[PDB]
């Protein structure tokens, strides 16, 4: 030990940390994998998602060089503030921090050629927007941009270190209504006003699972369009009956629809969620509408009534079912 | 690379970073560009919203002049808090958030003429004052001010680098807007007399329009839907009076739970939005409706209907099936050619 | 003591860990759970309060005295070398710093160290919520070295690894805690292979909340459409009113239920009880349809049969549904 | 119905200072911009001043350091302080009330407008 | 600058910020006045209402004092933290925070005699209990309480600097709910079991506008009362369309309530829009015992019915009409 | 001022914080005083409250005395961190804030005879356990245990300042409780023992009683009017099968929506509270009296009403009118002097 202190002493002597590492020379290469610890929650209200990941970024300092020493040094943690780290930042998150307990979740392992490891541990909201006009039946795509913010290129480079492999514990992920379908790394170059920065790019592409939303949304929206339909079966007498079924079902879809739209953000589109209780309720207004001609032609127009009921008994079970193959045949 | 390490120390021995360049000799002059990342989105029952900006400063500083191998010094943010830099401060900026992960979200190049650059990336919620007198159909002028706290007009004035209406960029990728759109921005400079002096305003107004798909899909029609739903029973018997009331007491229940959830996406304002006096004609439509049927129920000599004497059908249903659906378009026609 | 603080500090390099070049350092791990908070299953969370201490020896901090142990507060813990103890499934973790940093440092005078702190943890408990709400978990807390691998820290546990109190102030509401065991393994990483500690504490679901909301609401509605069947035939306002209130007051009852639970793509016990209750009040209004048309338009004792099969359908379903899940 | 009633002066000798005034009558136009635009004969209509519920005052380029703007929130009223006045400045100055949509110095941007003070200045 | 850089440096050498201005000596005057901003929301269900404002402190250190340069040396917001400041604090304050963005928002001012100007832009969520009793009819008193923590009246002295025009920006302030009837300037000495204490305190007497609140509850109140009376024009025999009537209304005022007393904090006594709906309750409770009495009689009885029908007709608009009058011009 | 800088230079040099005073020589004591400025609001759903108190400490350090021109140095709260201070914390206390607006809201006050005074303001969030049994007509206990983290009852012990009564003061008008009514408190020592030795703890048991005011109003009130609204389909003729079994219908789902909004006021525990079994009651009389109309339309020979055979009025609907308003009369007085 009595060595070892001697060698992190005299490397931390002198070093500069306003200087990245050759200062005045090449850009210095930034290697980058990411291990993800869970994805918590993905929010349609507030457009992102929540990540937890192990952040660890690699690079060569031959200025934290050892020899004699035939060990990676992991030093604590708190050494990280006396050297220089990239100046990593993600562009699309809006609340992010370094989890503290017991103490703040770094790590710095030193390697005698050089090399600094240096691991954070970051719980990361990043934006993504999202494309909701297939909704529930929708593919997302939500990436989480890596760039460097005062370095340019003629200074840092990023790769994404062991490849495709960079990024691990995708495959772990169980979101409890989405599905992780697969995830790409991309390494490109940004260009604004003051310069060109490298970026990395990992993007997911969330599939929704529309499991949830059958029992929930559309298997109730099916049988009060089914329940609608059984008014067919009643004496054309029953005004208080059928008027009494028949609004019923209006005024259900109506809340089903206007309940369902609280848990989503206010998107000036339809979604195809929307186009499904409108189909529905355009059916159930109908059924209503169905009562209300033969009322009128019965009593209105008294001084054929059965034949309408016959004809609706077939085609509103028939057109219905024939909307819900254009549906789903067209989304799924 | 102990030749720029001589540098760095050079600059700042002897160096003060609590006096302004040019303190008590000339006017600092500190030239401002905002590039906005993404707009984010628009809070109506707070009057605010989220602005993501690279908020650019630049200006000189004749203590920070080296003669070296580079002409631009790209250092550390760390460096940034030992030199004076602006005081920065936004008017109507709510709760920002100024990003330091993983690393505090800033840059500093001192040229070797002294200029400085020293953008950061913040997150920024400004206060928006909302006329929300022509809601869903209104839009706003929602500014984003900011100027010294400290220095006056005297000591620091501020200034846009490009030409004003070009000093500030909207990334065409970022817009985090969900029921807004984002017409563009006038670019402006004022000043504001406080109780400490004067001080330069540098301002941003960004142009919203409200977006009505959403109010069109969730309030518009199921206001207009109750409406000729409540038209309905005009054209059933009138010896239906268990029919007709439940169709006409039902839709009164549906307004009345309309008129009171229309106001949930809105502070509690004290004057009346465009929505309002629509959810108001649609609750006079269908409260009528049944006042209507209220007088046929009057008239009805008989209980049992058509299959003695019968009864006849009513003049005001007749009336009622033409005069009401009438009304209601032509009120659609005002109402509509009105705000838009 | 004065003196001997500083002789200890003299020369102390924190930054590197005890033994950094000849053995791993061995730490010995106590764990007292002051209470559990709730049992958040939309988030798959949980909330604990505990007294982590952690002991380790650190030949640097040996010295000769007559007072053999040096009881200190949080001042002198950023001093010393500290294990980068995290917790894996930890979400959010606090310390507290009221009034001052809920810290304590004890150091003997052979160097064994005694580093107790006070945390809440919401610590990350993935549920199966199938047979909800008869379900059971075994929420974990798992806990390791961020940095040092298993060649250079090894955590292992006391004989009193983990100490409880009355269980009876815990905020566990809907839960019950019932048992408690302790583990340890080696997970392999990109960084190396690390030592990690793992406690379960086995909580099972107390069923009694949700049958005063869900359960009896349901049952008693199915009842509800039941009592149309009695009513007198011919009755088509009473009947069908009564039916469709009921099939509408389902909905709005299962949705109530799911207000519980993460939007979960897999039916869990009480939807398939409030699906099996939506069957029920919707055989009731067909079964009105069905005898109304025959009647104007044996089959028309359907009330009669109604009468008995309905009741006793939906007590044959209650025996198969509370023993399948209850038990087995 | 809203009104913007100004008062001032319509003649004033040369190198001499005028302080035209208005005020507001049945809205209150504490969140509104308040501002002053003239016209001259034979020409449009030119930005002056402009003062924001902050207190933000926006002059035009031709106008700077000689008109002050300065309103009275309480009673609901804006004065532009007319200085150093000159033969060119003979017009009839607007007072102006909107909320500065695209605006702030586009007279399209108000909604609520005043009568027009004539004001004149001889040599 | 290279003066100035050395008379800075003279004033923090030997400066000690423990001992405030006159250590032993006279209490040190602090002038106060603030320029408030903004006041951003009111909260029943929390009791407080937030707070924007430019709050500034003065007083005179002669250990600050520079003569020579005849100006007022505005230093960087840093070296607020090597001068002794006042021990400032809100009494009634929940959670407040000094902005940060792009630096701390804080002044230094210093002034050749030794006055400092010293200011603050504070954002501060206060407690105000409030009186619910007439609401919505009702004005609050929000008060904000500005007290010393540590230095007695002996050591320390608050005023309001400029007197009655010390706080500034009210008339700007535009509340979308309530309306700013005055405001008040208070200095006061408040005794603590460590001795007395400087206060000032700036209260301000918010008014309710009832305009939302009409189109909000009273409204669908009043005409639910009158649908109510419809049932008055319906002939007894009627059964299924008078209950039905009568009963959905009955039904709608408890319904109403619901979507009120969710938005306000489980106070124990009863409010003034309480009393209302207390009141439209009791009509058409009324209005369908009116009924139930009239099917009893035509029924139970049989073995006038027109008069009560006529009569009711008559009374219940105009007992509701009245009971307005009564309601309105007390809390009006 | 030089004076009193030359005093707080000569109490300092040398000075160990880290070092409780008496070190090895007796015990430290500690005395303990709170003044509640404000008991804040209490939360049934965290099972904790709010509580805003200027926590006061004092000791004895006989490092810290001197001979000046004044007898008690009122320091500023800077000088706290480089003295040792106890390391009291809230055994029960969730989550607690110390304030900091504009400076940290402490005060050090030192005697010349080496006395230390030392409050502080917190906004302390501490755990109360309840039993909701009696809910809403229910008192609770709330607790508040503090004492040193480190040190054992052999280093540091504690004790109130004045009398046990009179060493917590609550503010005549400091009281934020809406639904609570602060009926005192009682203070009381103690000592825990745990893994690492035995400590003092200070305990302080506020005494809150339940205000039933809000519960009456919207629960009780509405429970009580629909049974009522029930009954009386039993003074309607039993020709009227659709109005009355909409009596039935409407009350018996008006009773289910009561009761799941009550419970939605409380956390979500294991067992039935007082208002649960109003509810329950109430739930009984209801669907009780849609039994019974299901008993009368059983008698009911015949489908037309008296203006032929016409039909009688049933003898259970005498009984009825009678029995079932004497039975809830009866339920209401035994329910609440149960608990009144
Ligand atoms: C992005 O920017 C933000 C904003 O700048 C960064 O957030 C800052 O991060 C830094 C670094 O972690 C923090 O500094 C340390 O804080 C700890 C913890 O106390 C602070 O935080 C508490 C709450 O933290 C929780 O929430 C925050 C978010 O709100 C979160 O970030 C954090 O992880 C955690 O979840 C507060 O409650 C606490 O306030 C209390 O204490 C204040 C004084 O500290 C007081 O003013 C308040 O009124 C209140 O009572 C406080 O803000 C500190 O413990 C730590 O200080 C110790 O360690 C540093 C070295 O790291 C050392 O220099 C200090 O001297 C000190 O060490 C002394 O004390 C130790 C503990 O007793 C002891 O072990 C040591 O031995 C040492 O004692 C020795 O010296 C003293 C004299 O100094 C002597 O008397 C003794 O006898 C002995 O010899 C640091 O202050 C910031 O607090 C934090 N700020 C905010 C607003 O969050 C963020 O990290 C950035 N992110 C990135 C990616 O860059
Ligand atoms: C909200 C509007 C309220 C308007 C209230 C208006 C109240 C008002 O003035 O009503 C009178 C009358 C009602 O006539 P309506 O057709 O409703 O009723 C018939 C009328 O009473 C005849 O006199 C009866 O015949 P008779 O006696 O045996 O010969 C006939 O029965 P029968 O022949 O089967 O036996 C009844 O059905 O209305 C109008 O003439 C048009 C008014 C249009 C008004 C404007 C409508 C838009
Ligand atoms: C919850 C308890 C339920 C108990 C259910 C008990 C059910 C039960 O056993 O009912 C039988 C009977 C029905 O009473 P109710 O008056 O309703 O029925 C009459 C009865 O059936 C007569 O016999 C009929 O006349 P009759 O034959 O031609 O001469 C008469 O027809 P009409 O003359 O109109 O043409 C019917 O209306 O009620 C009792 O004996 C007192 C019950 C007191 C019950 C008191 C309950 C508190
Ligand atoms: C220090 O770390 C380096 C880098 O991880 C280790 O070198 C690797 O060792 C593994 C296992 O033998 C090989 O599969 C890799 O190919 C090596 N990489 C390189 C770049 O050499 C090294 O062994 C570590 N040192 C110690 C003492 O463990
Ligand atoms: C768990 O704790 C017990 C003591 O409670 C101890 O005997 C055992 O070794 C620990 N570890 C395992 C894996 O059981
Ligand atoms: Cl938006
Ligand atoms: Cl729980
Ligand atoms: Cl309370």
């Amino acid at each position: 030990m009595s060595f070892v202190k001697e060698t992190v002493d005299k490397l931390l002597k002198g070093y500069d940390i306003r200087l990245r590492p050759d200062f005045g020379g090449p850009p210095v290469c930034v290697g980058m994998n990411i291990d993800i610890a869970s994805i918590d929650m993905v929010s349609e209200v507030n457009m992102d998602y929540t990540l937890t990941m192990y952040f660890q970024q690699y690079w060569r300092d031959k200025r934290l060089a050892y020899s004699g020493i035939p060990l990676n040094l992991t030093l604590d943690n708190r050494v990280a503030d006396q050297l220089w780290v990239p100046d990593t930042y993600f562009l699309n998150d809006k609340k992010s921090f370094v989890h503290g307990v017991t103490v703040k979740n770094r790590m710095i392992r030193l390697h005698p050629d050089g090399t600094v490891l240096y691991g954070l541990r970051i719980t990361t909201t990043a934006a993504c927007m999202m494309d909701l006009r297939r909704y529930p039946l929708d593919e997302q795509n939500c990436t989480l941009e890596i760039e460097s913010y005062g370095y340019t290129t003629d200074d840092i480079e990023f790769y994404w270190r062991g490849g495709d492999k960079a990024v691990t514990g995708v495959e772990r992920i169980e979101l409890p209504q989405f599905s992780i379908v697969e995830h790409r790394l991309v390494s490109r170059n940004v260009v604004f006003a003051t310069g060109a920065y490298p970026r990395l790019s990992l993007s997911f592409r969330l599939k929704r699972n529309i499991g949830y939303f059958i029992l929930q949304t559309y298997m109730p929206s099916i049988l009060i369009t089914i329940l609608s339909w059984v008014s067919f079966w009643i004496n054309y007498d029953a005004s208080a009956a059928r008027v009494a079924l028949g609004i019923t079902t209006v005024l259900t879809m109506t809340t089903i629809n206007t309940h369902l739209r609280e848990t989503l953000p206010k998107i000036p589109y339809v979604k195809a969620i929307d186009m499904y209780l409108m189909g529905c309720f355009v059916f159930v207004f109908l059924a209503l509408l169905e009562y209300a001609f033969v009322n009128y032609i019965f009593f209105g127009r008294g001084p054929d009534v059965n034949a309408i009921d016959r004809w609706s008994r077939i085609v509103f079970p028939f057109t219905f079912s024939l909307f819900n193959l254009v549906y789903w045949l067209y989304y799924v | 690379t102990t030749v720029f390490t001589r540098i760095l120390d050079r600059l700042l021995d002897g160096y003060d970073n609590r006096l302004r360049p040019g303190l008590g000799e000339r006017v600092t002059e500190v030239k401002t560009d905002i590039f906005v990342t993404s707009f984010g989105p628009v809070s109506d029952h707070d009057m605010e919203y989220t602005i993501d900006v690279f908020f650019r400063q630049s200006w000189k500083d004749e203590r920070l002049k080296f003669k070296g191998p580079m002409t631009v010094l790209r250092l550390n943010n760390l460096m940034a808090s030992k030199i004076w830099t602006p005081d920065t401060f936004f008017h109507n900026g709510k709760k920002s958030v100024a990003h330091n992960m993983t690393m505090p979200n800033k840059l500093l190049r001192i040229t070797e003429d002294g200029t400085l650059l020293y953008t950061m990336r913040l997150t920024v919620r400004a206060e928006c004052p909302m006329h929300l007198e022509d809601f869903p159909m209104d839009a706003h002028a929602c500014p984003l001010k900011f100027g010294s706290y400290a220095y006056t007009r005297a000591e620091v004035v501020y200034e846009w680098t490009r030409e004003p209406a070009r000093s500030v960029v909207v990334a065409e990728d970022g817009s985090r807007l969900n029921q807004y759109d984002l017409l563009g921005q006038t670019v402006d400079s004022g000043i504001v007399q406080s109780s400490t002096g004067e001080y330069v305003v540098m301002t941003t107004h960004f142009h919203l329009k409200r977006k009505i798909g959403y109010f069109v899909i969730q309030t518009y029609l199921p206001c207009i839907m109750t409406v000729i739903l409540s038209q309905v029973s005009f054209w059933l018997n009138r010896e239906s009076v268990p029919a007709r009331t439940v169709f006409g007491v039902t839709t009164v229940l549906t307004m009345t739970t309309l008129s009171i959830s229309a106001r949930n996406s809105l502070p509690k304002v004290a004057y009346a939005t465009a929505m309002d006096w629509f959810i108001a004609v649609c609750y006079a439509f269908v409260f009528s409706a049944l006042i209507e049927f209220a007088t046929v129920n009057y008239f009805t000599k008989r209980g049992y209907a058509w299959d003695k004497t019968f009864n006849s059908v009513s003049k005001i249903d007749r009336l009622s099936r033409i005069a009401f659906p009438l009304l209601f378009g032509i009120f659609n026609l005002v109402y509509w050619a009105t705000y838009l | 003591v004065t003196v001997i603080l500083n002789n200890l500090l003299e020369g102390y390099d924190n930054k590197l860990r005890p033994d950094i070049g000849v053995k791993p350092t061995l730490i010995h791990t106590d764990m007292y759970v002051n209470s559990i908070g709730p049992v958040n299953a939309i988030n798959m969370e949980y909330t604990i309060d505990i007294f982590f201490a952690q002991t380790w020896y650190d030949r640097r901090l040996k010295f000769n005295s007559t007072i053999k142990v040096l009881r200190l507060n949080s001042n002198m813990v950023g001093k010393i070398w500290i294990p980068d103890t995290f917790f894996r499934n930890s979400k959010k973790a606090d310390a507290h710093w009221i009034t001052t940093p809920n810290r304590m440092l004890r150091i003997w005078n052979d160097g064994r160290v005694l580093y107790t702190l006070r945390l809440t943890i919401d610590a990350e408990c993935q549920l199966q919520l199938h047979n909800f709400p008869m379900d059971e978990h075994s929420c974990p807390l798992e806990f390791s070295s961020y940095g040092y691998p298993r060649e250079e820290i090894v955590y292992q546990w006391k004989r009193s690894s983990v100490e409880v109190g009355d269980t009876r102030s815990w905020r566990l509401y809907q839960f019950s805690f019932v048992g408690l065991r302790n583990t340890t393994e080696v997970v392999k990483t990109t960084s190396g292979d690390y030592v990690v500690m793992s406690v379960y504490f086995d909580l099972s679901r107390r069923m009694g909340y949700f049958t005063i909301q869900t359960y009896i609401p349901c049952t008693l509605i199915v009842v509800l459409s039941w009592v149309s069947f009695w009513i007198n035939k011919d009755a088509v306002p009473a009947r069908t009113s009564l039916g469709i209130t009921t099939v509408l007051t389902m909905t709005t009852l299962s949705t109530i239920a799911r207000k519980s639970l993460p939007k979960v793509s897999y039916v869990t016990a009480m939807d398939l009880f409030v699906s099996v209750c939506f069957i029920f009040v919707f055989s009731a209004l067909v079964e009105y349809g069905t005898l109304h048309y025959f009647v104007s338009n044996r089959i028309a004792k359907m009330d009669s049969y109604a009468r008995i099969f309905f009741p006793t359908a939906f007590c044959l379903f209650n025996l198969v549904y509370w023993v399948s899940y209850l038990y087995l | 119905q809203v009104q913007l009633q100004e008062s001032g002066g319509g003649l004033v000798q040369k190198y001499g200072s005028l302080r035209v005034s208005c005020a507001a009558s049945g809205r209150t136009f504490t969140t509104y911009i308040m501002a002053w635009f003239r016209q001259a004969p034979g020409k449009e209509r030119e930005f002056l001043a402009a003062m924001d519920q902050g207190r933000i005052q926006y002059y035009g380029d031709s106008v700077r350091g000689r008109f002050t703007i300065s309103r009275d929130y309480a009673k609901n009223s804006v004065d532009l302080q007319l200085d150093g006045l000159r033969p060119e400045d003979t017009a009839v100055y607007y007072c102006a009330a909107g909320a500065g949509f695209w605006g702030l110095r586009t007279a399209s941007s108000y909604h609520y407008w005043g009568q027009g003070t004539q004001v004149t200045v001889s040599s």
